């Protein structure tokens, strides 16, 4: 996958965090490891990358699991699956830039 | 040859509809995620929007909340973009970036607002 | 006869208060550690009161 320069502290057995928690989880007996280069001349665009997302709503995740579904969540009247009040979009994108 | 043509640009006042359009042959379009690209003068170059596979799944900028309105032709792989409640600064030249391999982006259209 | 009673309840009285000792934790109450950290410092502690 993609990730951000502070999002490499999430990617770790143990860590605590938005991203370490909704979109990729590392099992506390985890064997194995982490090789993360810089991707500047790849990844990067001049006004703004946004095809790497992340989820960033979710009521958890245990680990190494996939969850492709990208349903509307609710914050707590119901929106009924549509845009609006009480509930926002669960995906972000990161908008990388030179 | 993977091409590029543009249609829909020029001369609009502010409060007008209609559509914009990309038009590429040669590969599909549901194979990834396309991107919108938009220039102004200014310090770099602004985006827009995005739509994704498995759905449209369409993304705005925080600056542009809900005024784009995009219809979708499926059969012949054709993009439709529909402009609502226009304000000026956005006077801009947009192109469409796809990705099959090769970075690719075409000529791009204009667009003012008076 | 007393004094192997009032032994056996020393000793009894004893592991009991030794039951609420840190041992060197955060708390002697394993839900408020719990409740407070993360689950590898957590578990940490928990081995330690163990």
């Amino acid at each position: 996958f993609v990730i951000r320069g502070d999002e490499v502290r999430q990617i770790a057995p143990g860590q605590t965090g938005k991203i370490a928690d909704y979109n990729y989880k590392l099992p506390d007996d985890f064997t194995g490891c982490v090789i993360a280069w810089n991707s500047n001349n790849l990844d990067s665009k001049v006004g703004g990358n946004y095809n790497y997302l992340y989820r960033l709503f979710r009521k958890n995740l245990k680990p190494f699991e996939r969850d492709i579904s990208t349903e509307i969540y609710q914050a707590g009247t119901p929106c009924n699956g549509v845009e609006g009040f009480n509930c926002y979009f669960p995906l972000q994108s990161y908008g990388f830039q030179p | 040859q993977v091409q590029l043509v543009e249609s829909g640009g020029g001369l609009v006042q502010a409060g007008g509809s209609l559509r914009l359009s990309c038009a590429a042959s040669g590969f599909p379009v549901e194979s990834e995620n396309m991107h919108w690209y938009r220039q102004a003068p200014g310090k770099e170059r602004e985006w827009v929007a995005a739509i994704y596979s498995t759905g449209g799944w369409t993304l705005y900028a925080d600056s542009v909340k809900g005024r784009f309105t995009i219809s979708r032709d499926n059969a012949k792989n054709t993009v439709y973009l529909q402009m609502n409640s226009l304000k000026p600064e956005d006077t801009a030249v947009y192109y469409c970036a796809v990705q099959v391999g090769y970075w690719y982006e075409g000529q791009g259209t204009q667009v003012t607002v008076s | 006869l007393q004094d192997v009673v009032n032994q056996n309840a020393q000793a009894l009285n004893t592991l009991v208060k030794q039951l609420s000792s840190n041992f060197g934790a955060i708390s002697s109450v394993l839900n408020d550690i719990l409740s407070r950290l993360d689950p590898p410092e957590a578990e940490v502690q928990i081995d330690r009161l163990i």
